[PDB]
């Protein structure tokens, strides 16, 4: 999807 | 206390591109700004100067504020390797906005995004503390060097930074 996440890049 | 003020001097792949300046919202978000403003001076012996934009997707975000690992696995606070999500009074309310990067509640380091859309579905979880001055059209360019999963076709990086006032 549309995350901003740090080390786990989600869809 | 009147908000402060950073620049970020930006290069393509080592060719200066242009300056970007933030205001940071320490009216509401006291700690996350500070936390943002010492990286960007390097007061405490680390930071943002010399570090990359690792994820930039177009229409969405630039990601940078990993300084130690360059990948989005890195960074640490002022305060720490993490702290905590100080409020969520502020909402992502359009391009220029800038906003925390996590790994979950309460997990906050040095990774930021700046918006380059409107992003509400990160209402709540993500601490906004700044927003674009100077230099929109910096953020436009930078953008371009983006792609759909992230990656960057020219290395963005943050030549030099500071604070103003």
């Amino acid at each position: 999807x549309l995350l901003v996440x740090a080390g786990l890049v989600l869809a | 206390m009147v908000n402060p003020t950073v620049f970020f001097d930006i290069a393509v792949d080592g060719e200066p591109l242009g300056r970007v300046s933030f205001e940071l919202f320490a009216d509401k978000v006291p700690k996350t700004a500070e936390n943002f403003r010492a990286l960007s001076t390097g007061e405490k012996g680390f930071g943002y100067k010399g570090s990359c934009f690792h994820r930039i997707i177009p229409g969405f975000m630039c990601q940078g504020g990993d300084f130690t690992r360059h990948n989005g696995t890195g960074g640490k606070s002022i305060y720490g390797e993490k702290f905590e999500d100080e409020n969520f009074i502020l909402k992502h309310t359009g391009p220029g906005i800038l906003s925390m990067a996590n790994a979950g509640p309460n997990t906050n380091g040095s990774q930021f995004f700046i918006c380059t859309a409107k992003t509400e579905w990160l209402d709540g979880k993500h601490v906004v503390f700044g927003k674009v001055k100077e230099g929109m059209n910096i953020v436009e360019a930078m953008e371009r060097f983006g792609s759909r999963n992230g990656k960057t076709s020219k290395k963005i990086t943050i030549a030099d930074c500071g604070q103003l006032e």
